[PDB]
């Protein structure tokens, strides 16, 4: 089986840029290697085939180089249809035909300051003996932010679940959800929890928080 | 236009099976080998079969080996896929592709088309979901815009669907993909913000529906210790 | 067992661009050649068999 | 071409074959490659390298000076050395220029030649363990593994060893 | 070879069969032995023949003294002479080392080209009612005596008068 | 009736020694060949056209 790398896992450029994507082959493909395109919804489209050839109705602003082991995929003038997630292909030492993890190109704009809420878990929950604290961040660029866990101002790890929406088509914003799950018996022997979230747009992190009562 | 339509997926128990079938139609099925394509949900693609234009070779994927089958009938224009021992892991996605070269072997394994595909799910056990609340408390009271949801919280398996204000209020409203849990049970949480004048205005209820369990919960948010 | 897998026979080709004459067509290009003819020449008088010459 | 193979039923040549003027390509389950038959290569080349030499070493010349100088009174000797420079020139131009293109064509020949003795030689091999899809490639009604498809490389396909698996198998596929 | 049959599919010649160049092994309940096709070895004979004569009969010269004297202040005209002598030696000489290796080739592919011929003419004769068992040898499916046989290397075999026996025995034989 | 009985094609050959030369290849064993060389001669001076030399 030949591996197939596809570094940058993600990719930020503003509309009307251009963009590089990269291609690591494990063994040398020579020149039989593919790209496609994939938009959130539909099936995969195939953009590149002889790793610099142009489909049928591939416009020209989509160029594609390399050989051997480093390949490349180059979109000249970067437009909003063309943010999708990009894989590549080798056809050259096949069963199994293999493809890279993708490479997922985001829309840059302006840094956006994250709303931070912050919800202890409802008393039903602690009716069947498990804690869910729940702390968001709401419309925020970029993805990348910290956050952490305070217990009693103690910070915490390894118990707590992340998810991210994806990226907004009218703002171009993120949204995370930071989920602290403890048993009852936890929540219940300590007083203070707190959210801290560090974020580009922010001077300082910003903390939220909340007691056992109230 | 070269239309490939895949049918017969669905739900099914891990040792089952199922069959899969690509409707052709567009171009001469004899000339072109045709290949079937996997996706695991929000995952990557993966080759999974492949089977020559005269339908003599078949390569498969090592993971699928002795529990697929791909076949063809030409005369029918009709791509077919056999699956046996189906396992949780199989879950995904399935396309079928043609291939974009016809005559030439050494420059083949290049898919030019593909169907919009078929979901097989794989699961074991239906586990319902338990619906929490979110409420926009004192601690939640930001004066000009408040944030409030509901937590989803282990179910199983994927999809849950859920809309607020029986499917009007869509705006500002954020439902997280799911997360799997220590316990392996999925869990999702869906948020929306609404101006801190509207909490008595106007109630908000979350629309949490997951079929497999035939759960249809409805749930109330609101302030609490007032 | 099931049926399947494949042999081919080919031959080689290359980016070469050398075009030959034959009996038959004219400019075919070829992956190799050779040339029998000799039309470059060092721009010198030189010393046949060691000895110079007399100039 | 004169045997039908070159530009005939194998349409193309592989650039993906590097390594040799006549070869293979594969694919069974282990995967795929391009892979040069180095006996025929060998033998092609070892054949042309000698038609080269052969034309070029048996010109073989001795020391010679072509000048010659006439007075004005000579100039009938004159005109004779002049016949005889041009006199050879014309004869060596004319088979010069024949040579090169009736060899040629020859040589491209002998090229096709060679191709269609591979194919043939694997076609024989082979029989009905396999089918004829076409562009010089075989289609196996048993599976080939690697250790298989040196054998029909090498010349040592074993035909009953596969035969009554293929003849399961395309019975099953033509019914 | 260009043809694949000499030193190809039909791997070595016979020193057994010594009436022909070309010819045929049979054996069947009456015995076996050689014999050889006397149309296509008379064929080729009277080709090579003509060939022969061809290279030889076209030299054509007249009578002719190549000697020429010339005295102490001649030296000119003798190295003119000599010039003429020498151009002549290199364009025979040159011309008659080439025409032998390239007609010498020429030759062997003709061999080569009329023992494909001859067992094509034969294949093309039996069809399906034999089996090309390899090395240029046909098995039969039916008996075929020596009147038969001759009916073979005479180009007058009955397909139609032993196809039925032939088709039941090779169903029997495959199943 | 039993099938069987066996016809093959084949070509001569000789225990001739006659090397020749070809093209592609050199020093090839063939069966008959001709020298189209004359390399031989008498040894003596003699009469051109019945008439003898004066000597």
């Amino acid at each position: 089986e030949i591996v197939m790398t596809q570094s940058p896992a993600t990719l930020s450029v503003s509309p009307g840029e251009r963009a590089t994507l990269s291609c690591r082959a494990s063994q040398s493909v020579s020149s039989n290697l593919a790209w496609y395109q994939q938009k959130p919804g539909q099936a995969p489209r195939l953009l590149i085939y002889g790793a610099s050839t142009r489909a049928t109705g591939i416009p020209p602003r989509f160029s594609g180089s390399g050989s051997g082991t480093e390949f490349s995929l180059t979109i000249s003038s970067l437009q909003s249809e063309d943010f999708a997630v990009y894989y590549c292909q080798q056809y050259n030492n096949w069963p199994p035909i293999t493809f890279g993890q993708g490479t997922r190109l985001e829309i840059k704009r302006t840094v956006a300051a994250p709303s931070v809420f912050i919800f202890p878990p409802s008393d039903e929950q602690l009716k069947s003996g498990t804690a869910s604290v729940v702390c968001l961040l709401n419309n925020f660029y970029p993805r990348e932010a910290k956050v952490q866990w305070k217990v009693d101002n103690a910070l915490q790890s390894g118990n707590s679940q992340e998810s991210v929406t994806e990226q907004d088509s009218k703002d171009s914003t993120y949204s995370l959800s930071s989920t602290l799950t403890l048993s009852k018996a936890d929540y219940e022997k300590h007083k203070v929890y707190a959210c801290e979230v560090t974020h580009q747009g922010l001077s300082s992190p910003v903390t939220k928080s909340f007691n056992r009562g109230e | 236009e070269v239309q490939l339509l895949e049918s017969g997926g669905g739900l099914v128990q891990p040792g089952g099976s199922l069959r899969l079938s690509c409707a052709v139609s567009g171009f001469t099925f004899s000339k072109y080998a045709m290949n079937w394509v996997r996706q695991a949900p929000g995952k990557g693609l993966e080759w999974v079969s492949h089977i020559s234009g005269s339908g003599i070779s078949t390569y498969y994927a090592d993971s699928v080996k002795g529990r697929f089958t791909i076949s063809r009938d030409t005369s029918k224009n009709m791509l077919y896929l056999q699956m046996n021992s189906l396992r949780a892991e199989d879950t995904a996605i399935y396309y079928c592709a043609k291939d974009a070269i016809s005559g030439q072997i050494w420059l083949q394994g290049t898919f030019d088309y593909w169907g919009q595909g078929t979901l097989v799910t794989v699961f074991n056990q239906i586990k319902g979901p338990s619906v929490f609340p979110l409420a926009p408390s004192s601690k939640s009271t930001s004066g000009g815009t408040a944030a409030l949801g509901c937590l989803v919280k282990d179910y199983f398996p994927e999809p849950v669907t859920v809309s607020w204000n029986s499917g009007a209020l869509t705006s500002g409203v954020h439902t997280f993909p799911a997360v799997l849990q220590s316990s392996g049970l999925y869990s999702l949480s869906s948020v929306v913000t609404v101006p801190s004048s509207s909490l008595g205005t106007q109630t908000y209820i979350c629309n949490v529906n997951h079929k497999p369990s035939n759960t249809k919960v409805d749930k109330k948010v609101e302030p609490k210790s007032c | 067992a099931d049926p399947g897998d494949t042999l081919c026979i080919g031959y080689h080709a290359n980016n070469s661009t050398d075009t030959v004459d034959t009996v038959l067509e004219k400019n075919v290009t070829v992956t190799h050649s050779v040339n029998l003819l000799e039309d470059k020449h060092n721009g010198k008088l030189c010393k046949l068999r060691g000895v110079a010459p007399l100039h | 071409g004169l045997f039908g193979a070159i530009a005939g039923f194998i349409e193309g040549g592989w650039t993906g074959m590097v390594d040799g003027w006549y070869g293979y390509h594969h694919q069974n389950e282990q995967g795929s490659g391009y892979a040069a038959d180095l006996k025929s290569t060998q033998n092609a080349i070892d054949g042309i390298t000698n038609k080269v030499n052969s034309v070029i070493e048996k010109m073989n010349t001795q020391f010679t000076a072509v000048g010659k100088e006439f007075n004005h009174l000579e100039k009938r000797i004159e005109n004779l050395n002049k016949k005889v420079d041009d006199g050879f020139l014309d004869i060596w131009t004319y088979n010069a220029e024949l040579l090169v293109l009736l060899e040629n064509e020859r040589t491209l020949d002998y090229h096709d030649s060679n191709v269609k003795n591979l194919y043939e030689k694997v076609r024989s091999q082979l029989k009905n363990n396999a089918k004829e899809i076409g562009n010089g490639c075989f289609e196996f009604y048993h599976k080939c593994d690697n250790t298989c498809m040196e054998s029909v490389k090498n010349g040592t396909y074993d035909y009953p060893k596969y035969s009554e698996e293929a003849k399961l198998n395309r019975e099953e596929i033509d019914s």
